[PDB]
């Protein structure tokens, strides 16, 4: 059974660490289970206000700084947004380059999230010291392909390095870890802790390689600099030698995803099967990504290889088309001026008005994005359900592989475990498509290196840029007046997932997901972290 | 004993943390296992909430003292309440941590000079660390800065002492030279061979990007010399420099695609 205390009372976790940005979670607990929850974002910057009156060409450079974890994605969304507003259709090569950089970003982002942000909620690093290295090696030999980094020698070397660190008494980032001195909610055997920890250290190195691949096309990471209105500027990124290096690096990263990431995710998930019945929501939204036709927002929605769609009430049989006109944001429970409810992003208002800490009427700097009155979960789980429901061949294969390995029904995916699994699922799929996508752009670039189209700045216009970033459905909306930015609104996946209640007082996806969370120890509420981290929160993104 | 480092996140995008972990000399694991004791870092630390806050206090109270790394600017409007951690205004916690710090390293343009949230009209009244605290800081600007520059400065400060700074608090080791002076497109600049647009043949031939707004000529950084991620930099990728290591570049270097 799932360890659960008898605690009745409030629990506040601030700061939520191992996420991007500043989040405060408040919950009411009764008899060891969360009965109510609040997602309180604690920083405002105001990029939408700062953008007013500026050159529309500048927007992508300002908005990229919405977030350095999901770097690039906002430059991409702004560029698509301005490209639509000036009505320019980018060259084929630009669509390819922009999509590959997004693919590279998924790879880097998801690896770092699983290992360096999420893993410490499931893995007891200090318990790894009690593991038998030889035993750990043979275990790793049964659940994953043969690799030198999984040998007894290599695993012992990790354990010794870890042992020297702990013995120093300077625990650094492990200081006051929830797993120190044992914790009922941590289930893994020590050998699995050692295996996961060894990969945690390997992944710190592998993420450098992932970033290098991305920079070949992106110019640098973090914060790429290769996109312009009408396409891209990186002519070298179409040439033979750089793309050979891009493929090589990408294959190294993909080997690590398939050898370490997926097998650790599967191993962890098998031990925490009870988490397949905790943290579920019901509505999913995706704008889709990796389109074959990006000439317009509707073409993006229709041609994304990771399909767009809307699922409501967990009904995997009725995937609706996205209606961009149906998106709006509320401010009733947010730190904004009254009278800003139900604003479609083209009519978006950002008028900050702070009240006080833990005010139940206003408790977040995030707006509350809604879709026909309903909260929507976005991200890997959303994309996975939508692609699965539409019968996307790759998603059918990999999801069934996972459902088999864990021996659960597809309905179990509506949970924190499922949310975590889906992130690994799409990472494997991105990897499977890399060599194809690269070959496509390599062949295309060799024949004709056209990369940026001609365009003209209109006096008055509007446009929208859509993307499915590593955390979900991202949209930038611009009104241009007198050739300047009259309004620029961002609606970001973490706004969907972690914003506060809507105008009806309905909970956001994270707030609903936390209801029913068991708490084994109120002072070390790892279970709250498990669910929150599974959404892969990005607060600078959510608030901007 | 490894020297204690306290790392605070204020008004930031976390791009500077991400830049830092791209270091390869040494890699980040080797840095935190062998060279420093990273005692607080919200992005990667295990503890959360009260446990995390207790970890901060333990580090601030440490007998051996600590160095302070600051990421992000400080939002000062409404008593600093638009940016809070553990129920405290960021300006308050940064003030307190800075008081007994052995040194203060500002990673990024945000902490150094105010950054993107300070850009007009600055709704949060965001300020750079030196202005908000009224003390000198070691500035490692760029948006984000090269890990070579950040880790380089950290190591220098722990082993040798304070490196020579310029008038803007930047180590001359990394920021002593203009981007432009080391750019491979310089011959084109000298020959007045400028790309008039990104779609032009000139751009395909790799002509200078000055007419497309390149702020390389007024930007101090080592980008063309050391590159990013061991593979590239903006001008090599065909895009003008934004001047991201200059104070207030959001308002002094815009419009980005013009020299006006
Ligand atoms: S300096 Fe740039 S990269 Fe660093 S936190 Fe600020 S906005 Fe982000
Ligand atoms: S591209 Fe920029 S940095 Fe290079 S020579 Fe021209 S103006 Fe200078
Ligand atoms: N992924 C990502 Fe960041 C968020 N939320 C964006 O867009
Ligand atoms: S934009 Fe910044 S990263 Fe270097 S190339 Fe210019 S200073
Ligand atoms: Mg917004
Ligand atoms: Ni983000």
């Amino acid at each position: 059974p799932t360890p659960q205390s008898t605690f009745t009372g409030p629990i506040v976790v601030d700061p939520i660490t191992r996420i991007e940005g500043h989040l405060r979670i408040m919950v009411e607990v009764e008899n060891g289970k969360v009965k109510d929850a609040w997602s309180s974002s604690q920083l405002f910057r105001g990029l939408e206000i700062i953008l007013k009156g500026r050159d529309p060409r500048d927007a992508q450079h300002f908005t990229q700084r919405a977030c350095g974890v999901c770097t690039y994605v906002h430059a991409l969304a702004s560029s698509r947004c301005v490209d639509d507003a000036v009505k320019v259709s980018i060259p084929a090569n630009a669509r390819m380059m922009r999509n590959l950089v997004m693919a590279s970003q998924y790879l880097h982002d998801h690896l770092v999230h699983f290992y360096h942000l999420h893993a410490l909620d499931w893995v007891d690093v200090t318990a790894a010291l009690k593991a038998d290295p030889n035993k750990a090696a043979k275990l790793a030999a049964s659940i994953a392909p043969a690799r030198p980094g999984n040998s007894a020698k290599a695993l012992k070397a990790v354990q010794d390095k870890l042992k020297a660190f702990v013995e120093s008494g300077q625990l650094g980032i492990f200081t006051n870890a929830y797993f120190l001195g044992g914790h009922k909610a941590y289930y893994l055997p020590p050998e699995v802790d050692l295996i996961a920890t060894a990969h945690y250290l390997e992944a710190l190195h592998m993420q450098v390689k992932a970033a290098s691949a991305m920079a070949i096309l992106g110019g640098k990471n973090p914060h790429t600099q290769f996109t312009v209105v009408g396409g891209c500027s990186n002519y070298q990124g179409l040439t033979k030698d750089p793309l050979a290096n891009y493929l090589a690096l990408s294959k190294e990263v993909c080997q690590f995803v398939n050898e370490c990431y997926i097998p650790d995710l599967l191993a962890v998930a098998g031990f925490y099967k009870d988490w397949g019945g905790i943290g579920g929501t019901s509505n999913y939204l995706a704008f889709g990504e990796f389109a074959t036709d990006d000439s317009s927002p509707e073409k993006h929605l229709a041609t994304s290889q990771f399909p767009s769609g809307v699922i409501t009430g967990r009904d995997l049989g009725k995937v609706d088309n996205v209606d961009l006109g149906a998106i709006y944001e509320d401010v009733k429970y947010s730190w904004y001026a009254p009278g800003g409810d139900g604003k479609h992003p083209y009519d978006g208002v950002t008028d900050p008005k702070y009240t006080k800490l833990d005010d139940k009427d206003h408790y977040s700097w995030m707006k509350a994005p809604r879709y026909k009155g309903k909260a929507m979960e976005v991200g890997p789980l959303a994309r996975t359900f939508i692609a699965y429901a539409k019968g996307q061949p790759d998603f059918k294969k990999v999801v069934d592989m996972v459902l088999g390995k864990l021996s659960v029904p597809a309905t179990a995916l509506h949970s924190t475990l499922g949310r975590t699994a889906a992130r690994g699922i799409e990472t494997a799929i991105v990897c499977a498509n890399m060599e194809k996508w690269i070959k496509e752009m390599a062949d295309s670039g060799a024949k004709d290196n056209t990369l940026c189209a001609k365009w003209e700045m209109p006096e008055e216009s509007k446009g929208v840029g859509l993307a499915d970033a590593p955390r979900g459905a991202l949209s930038h909306w611009i009104r241009i007046k007198g050739k300047k930015i009259d309004n620029f609104q961002l609606v970001v996946p973490s706004t969907w997932n972690l914003g506060p209640r809507g105008a009806q007082g309905d909970k956001s996806p994270v707030e609903e997901a936390l209801i029913g969370t068991p708490i084994a120890d109120p002072k070390r509420p790892v279970e709250i972290l498990r669910t929150v981290h599974a959404f892969d929160p990005c607060i600078a993104c959510g608030v901007h | 004993h490894r020297p204690s480092v306290v790392w605070l996140h204020n008004a930031e995008c976390t791009g500077c943390t991400e830049a830092a972990i791209r270091t390869i000399k040494p890699y980040i694991d080797a840095l935190i296992l062998d060279t420093i004791s990273l005692d607080y870092q919200e992005t990667i630390m295990a503890a959360a909430g009260e446990a995390a806050e207790a970890a901060l206090h333990q580090a601030l109270e440490g007998k051996d003292g600590y160095y302070l790394v600051v990421e992000g600017g400080l939002p000062t409007i409404d008593g600093g309440q638009w940016g809070m951690v553990a129920g405290h205004p960021m300006i308050e916690t940064t003030k307190k941590a800075a008081a007994k710090a052995k040194g203060i390293i500002c990673i990024g343009t945000c902490s150094a000079y105010g950054g993107v949230q300070k850009a007009k009209p600055n709704p949060s009244q965001a300020k750079g660390v030196s202005e908000a605290l009224g003390v000198k800081t070691i500035n490692i600007p760029g948006c984000p800065p090269n890990p070579i520059n950040f880790v380089g400065a950290v190591v220098h400060v722990l082993t040798k002492g304070i490196p020579d700074l310029d008038e803007n608090g930047r180590p001359k080791l990394f920021y002593g030279e203009l981007v432009h002076d080391n750019c491979p497109r310089l011959p084109h600049f000298e020959a007045s061979e400028f790309a008039p647009s990104f779609d032009s043949e000139e751009a395909k031939k790799g002509f200078c990007l000055y007419e497309l707004g390149c702020k390389g000529p007024v930007t101090y950084n080592n980008c063309p010399k050391v590159l990013f991620n061991q593979v590239n930099w903006p001008v090599q990728a065909g895009h003008p420099c934004l001047g991201c290591s200059e104070p207030d570049f959001w308002d002094t270097m815009t419009p980005f695609y013009e020299q006006g």
